[PDB]
């Protein structure tokens, strides 16, 4: 409660240190006759510091909040609910004017979600809403953290709709980061897979030098989601029910990436070899020889 | 006197009044949660003898920012899904910018123009004032105004015509807020429908006829040749006014750390609860003055 | 590996041409062979060949013999020519949104899949992950539009197909997609707990299916229940008016109205 | 030149394949030509198959990717019992152009 | 009877007691249970039914 930001910053650093040194020790509340672990009390004190007037103290508070993982589950859940003075700590710490505190909060959410998958489920919507933030480094860090917590989660329909509606990226670094995120991502809806295919082909026709990383991207995307690609397979191959369709241009990168996706999905899915057309089998035999690092061996 | 940052509207300020050791801080109106175009209020450890705060919202936190925007856009999509029109009124200088940009970004998906019925001269003046006073705006805009001009809205309409047009998805932004008089009441009195005539109130509507009855059914009114509405017709009072809630007020009081607190710009039922909360929590005196009541405090200079 | 039978199958398929009098006779011969041998290597290869032939000639008049009850070849790399059509009407029935013009086609697809489950459960069993994945797109949606869009029709159809597919749906190989379907059901139970009385028929069907599941294969059902015991307990606390919900939860005591 | 590979006339296709084999030095790693060779190798017209063998020889001499992509197919045609002995003789010299990589040469 | 928390509590106590007996010597607990079932017949025997539900073999 000092009137100088440096004292508060050093004090929150020291309180983080002492909480990490004695987490399970019991500290009594002055007014209430409640026995509380020291780490939870320090969690509350640091959470209160995320509302500090100075932004450097807020950055420090968010970083140390990330660094602690011995806190109880309900205390972890409290910082995301609207309404132990730790209520809405990350909510206020994720929508500040300063971008640096937002980056610190994003990284803190990454560490906390990696420690707690149950926390990650709650953090999914908050972190994917952050993708709309228009500071470049903020969105790169959000991409990296989302990729980091990807193993413990699976995206929802509306959250995926949200991230897709603001997925229009221009620069190379953000695009490559999105490609890696989509390599590691987990989704629950095939409509999101369709929208991802649409955006990736737009980014295929828009950026030729992105072809490599989008081919690899779709190679990893289908290997993970074979079940969601199976309805979308006749949606994409343009297989007419009762007509032999024209043989698509084997040099068209968009089409070649649609086959890469559908063949990486087919690896896990017996039912995919059935819905292949004749030219689909012909094209498969070629890209298995020519692009064996993208196309996997199948059981036709 | 010293002016601080309030965050209510562009140029809103908290005015400290320091003479000798005695000092009084008047926050006027403020918002401790930053908007999409305005920052959060801040004041140093002034520790004054008295701190006069607004209390129009002594209610709990209004479910963050993303949830409110999501609910507002979901209601807008529900109203326009059946082809209904929307008739939100606003003062055209406060939360109008945030609602405008939010609805524009929502319309990036379908890309159909939305009519802004605040006067084209007034709209141009608002854009110009917001671009001349970039330092008063958010760091979000202060860092990204060079890259792009967010105030350059691609959707706008002039005035009377599209209001009496066919029942489409058009959402009107009336020039006078609070539904007290003007274009807002003129449009509202001529509009009805289940999906159409969606009236979303971001303001507070302190005592003006028609507008104030958001907590009521909004189907009674008091006027000559009054109309009736239906349940599907939006009478939702979205919490989009740039006012600090109870958590924000406690945050401000703890931030300033005053010797005493005084409450204005609110309702008595909310203000008595806020006073009880302040006295029970921070062990600091609070006051409940009525119009014409004189509140006197002692000083120890 | 089993790929040799797959590689020699086109020769057999070409030789048999399209006469069912030869396919039926060789299926009968294979059935007699496996009855003589059983689980031995010769009998196992005979079962694999019979399964491949049935998959590539699903017009057999002896579908799912007693031998194919134990067969785990549904997950194997064998191919069947019904995959395209079952995929077709699985998506024709999947979309049960506010577009009510498709309701008649959804009902036709549902009753046809019911007939298929009655007749050829094994063929529909290989496509179980497809319908399991298709259920994930409706649970997270809000209660109001879920009621309005009648998306519960697809869930009820899938649950009825599950009820018709048992005990074949309770085999060890078809467990991931079964768990996914049940997870989707309990998820939509949790989400729409404000007013769950509209799901009365769905709740009764779900309770009956879980009863049959814990009866046919108790350890698998117990493992699934332990996997998601906390969501079920939370549903029971929030929705305490569902007596069958609590009664089903009381069925863990074992080791881990209709009349004419 | 390449537009004639789509003709239904197998003689025209054979002449086009022979031209592509003759032009192999200025168009290696041309994917459409590679796919044309691969598709004409399993043709049912003997003149087209011979032209595809000649073009495959030239393109394996020129480009490494075609060689690695074709070595398995050439192997399966040579060892395939349905291939006549004369076509087997015609196919074996393709393997002399598998020197682009140590593992390819060993195979 | 689980509406009354005491009964559930006692059955939990019996899970602990029967596990302890299984650890040491599970012989006389079933004999005492049957003796009480005979003496306190027929109203207490639902406990024996639940116990048999937990352990089908020995109890049946
Ligand atoms: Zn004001």
């Amino acid at each position: 409660s000092d009137d100088y930001e440096q004292v508060r910053s050093a004090a929150v650093q020291l309180i983080w240190v002492v909480s990490q040194l004695y987490p399970e020790s019991i500290v009594p509340i002055p007014s209430s006759n409640e026995e509380i672990r020291l780490v939870d009390d320090a969690f509350g004190k640091i959470c209160h510091m995320v509302s500090d007037g100075s932004w450097v103290v807020r950055v420090q508070a968010a970083k140390l909040l990330g660094s602690m993982e011995q806190v109880s589950s309900h205390f972890l859940e409290q910082t995301l609910d609207k309404k132990s003075g730790a209520c809405g700590a990350f909510v206020h710490g994720l929508e500040d004017e300063m971008y640096e505190v937002r980056i610190a909060a994003v990284e803190a959410l990454c560490m906390l979600a990696q420690s707690s998958p149950s926390f990650a489920e709650k953090c999914l919507d908050f972190l994917v809403d952050m993708f709309n933030d228009e500071i470049e480094e903020v969105r790169l860090q959000s991409i990296h953290t989302m990729r980091k917590i990807s193993n413990n989660i699976t995206l929802r329909e509306d959250q995926l709709d949200t991230v897709l509606a603001v997925l229009e990226d221009s620069s190379r670094d953000i695009r490559e980061a999105l490609h890696e995120l989509l390599c590691c991502t987990n989704v629950s809806t095939k409509e999101g897979i369709h929208l991802a295919l649409v955006e990736l082909l737009k980014n295929l026709t828009k950026y030729p030098t992105d072809r490599d990383s989008i081919w690899k991207c779709l190679k990893f995307l289908g290997s993970r989601h074979p079940t969601l690609v199976l309805p979308l397979v006749p949606e994409l191959l343009s297989t007419h029910p009762f007509f032999d369709t024209a043989e698509p241009d084997m040099d068209d990168p968009a089409y070649i990436a649609v086959l890469v996706l559908i063949f990486n999905a087919a690896k896990t899915c017996p039912t995919m070899p059935a819905l292949f057309s004749d030219h689909t089998f012909r094209h498969y035999a070629y890209l298995r020889d020519s692009l064996s690092h993208l196309v996997p061996a199948l059981r036709l | 006197i010293k002016a601080y940052y309030a965050g209510h509207v562009l140029g809103a300020a908290m005015f400290q009044i320091k003479v000798g050791s005695e000092s009084v801080v008047y926050t006027g109106d403020y918002n401790m949660t930053p908007d999409r175009h305005l920052g959060a209020a801040w004041i140093d450890k002034c520790r004054p003898n008295l701190l006069i705060t607004q209390s129009t919202y002594a209610t709990t936190i209004r479910d963050s920012k993303r949830c409110r925007e999501r609910d507002f856009l979901k209601k807008v999509h529900e109203t326009v899904e059946r082809g209904g029109k929307v008739l939100i009124p606003v003062f055209a200088l406060g939360r109008a910018q945030e609602l405008c940009i939010l609805l524009e970004t929502f319309w990036e998906r379908m890309n159909l123009k939305v009519p802004i019925y605040f006067s084209t001269g007034l709209t141009e003046k608002a854009n110009h004032y917001y671009k001349l006073f970039i330092p008063w705006t958010n760091q979000k805009i202060r860092k990204t105004f060079v890259q792009r001009n967010m105030f350059e809205f691609k959707h706008i309409k002039a005035f009377d015509r599209a209001f009496a047009d066919n029942p489409g998805p058009m959402v009107v932004f009336a020039t006078p807020g609070m539904l007290h008089a003007g274009q807002s009441l003129q449009i509202f009195r001529k509009w009805a429908g289940n999906e159409k005539n969606m009236v979303i109130m971001p303001g507070y509507c302190v005592q003006g006829t028609v507008g104030h009855k958001i907590l009521s059914g909004q189907r009674k009114l008091e006027m000559e040749g009054r109309q009736v509405l239906e349940v599907k017709m939006q009478v939702e009072y979205m919490s989009f006014s740039a006012h600090a809630d109870a958590k924000g007020i406690m945050q401000l009081v703890g931030q300033a750390e005053p010797e005493s607190v005084l409450l204005v710009h609110g309702e008595a039922k909310k203000m008595e609860f806020l006073k009880q909360k302040i006295e029970q929590e921070l062990r600091v005196n609070c006051y409940m003055p009525a119009n014409g009541e004189t509140v006197t405090l002692p000083t120890s200079p | 590996a089993c790929s040799l039978i797959q590689a020699r199958l086109p020769l057999l398929l070409s030789c048999c041409c399209g006469d069912d009098e030869s396919v039926r006779k060789v299926t009968e011969h294979l059935s007699g062979c496996i009855q003589q041998w059983g689980d031995s290597v010769l009998g196992r290869r005979c079962r694999d060949l019979l399964l491949q032939l049935y998959l590539q000639r699903p017009e057999l008049r002896v579908p799912v013999p007693e031998v194919l009850l134990h067969s785990e070849g549904a997950a194997s790399s064998s191919v069947c020519k019904l995959d395209g059509l079952i995929h077709r009407f699985i998506t024709l029935l999947a979309d049960t949104s506010d577009s009510r013009a498709l309701e008649n086609r959804g009902a036709d697809a549902s009753m046809a899949c019911r007939k298929l489950a009655v007749a050829h459960p094994l063929l529909l069993l290989r496509h179980l992950p497809m319908i399991a994945a298709l259920l994930h797109g409706r649970t997270h949606l809000n209660f109001q539009e879920f009621r309005q869009q009648n998306h519960l029709s697809c869930f009820l159809h899938v649950l009825g197909l599950l009820e018709l597919l048992q005990p074949h749906v309770f085999r060890s190989e078809h467990q991931g997609a079964l768990w996914d379907c049940l997870l989707s059901f309990i998820r939509l139970l949790l989400n729409y707990r404000k007013s769950s009385r509209h799901l009365a028929a769905f709740i009764n069907k779900f309770v009956q299916f879980i009863h049959k599941y814990i009866t046919y294969n108790a350890p698998a059902a117990i493992s699934f229940l332990q996997k998601h015991a906390d969501p079920l307990h939370d549903l029971s606390f929030d929705n305490s008016d569902l007596v069958m919900l609590k009664s089903l939860l009381a069925g863990l005591s074992l080791p881990s109205p209709l009349t004419a | 030149i390449f537009s004639v590979i789509h003709s239904n006339d197998p003689v025209a296709r054979a002449i086009t394949l022979r031209m592509l084999g003759s032009l192999a030095s200025i168009i290696p790693e041309r994917k459409n030509a590679h796919h044309s060779i691969r598709q004409s190798l399993d043709s049912h017209d003997n003149v087209e198959v011979e032209a595809a063998v000649f073009a495959a020889a030239n393109f394996s001499a020129q480009s490494k990717d075609f060689a690695v992509g074709i070595c398995n197919k050439i192997s399966e045609m040579i060892q395939g019992l349905a291939t006549p002995v004369d076509l087997k003789l015609k196919l074996i010299p393709i393997l002399q152009h598998m020197h682009h990589d140590a593992i390819l040469a060993s195979s | 009877w689980m509406g009354c928390r005491a009964t559930r509590t006692l059955m939990d106590i019996y899970v602990q007691c029967l596990s302890a007996l299984i650890g040491s010597c599970p012989d006389a607990c079933v004999d005492a249970l049957l003796d009480t079932s005979v003496q306190h017949s027929p109203h207490f025997d639902w406990v024996v039914a639940h116990i048999g539900s937990s352990f089908p073999g020995t109890i049946i």
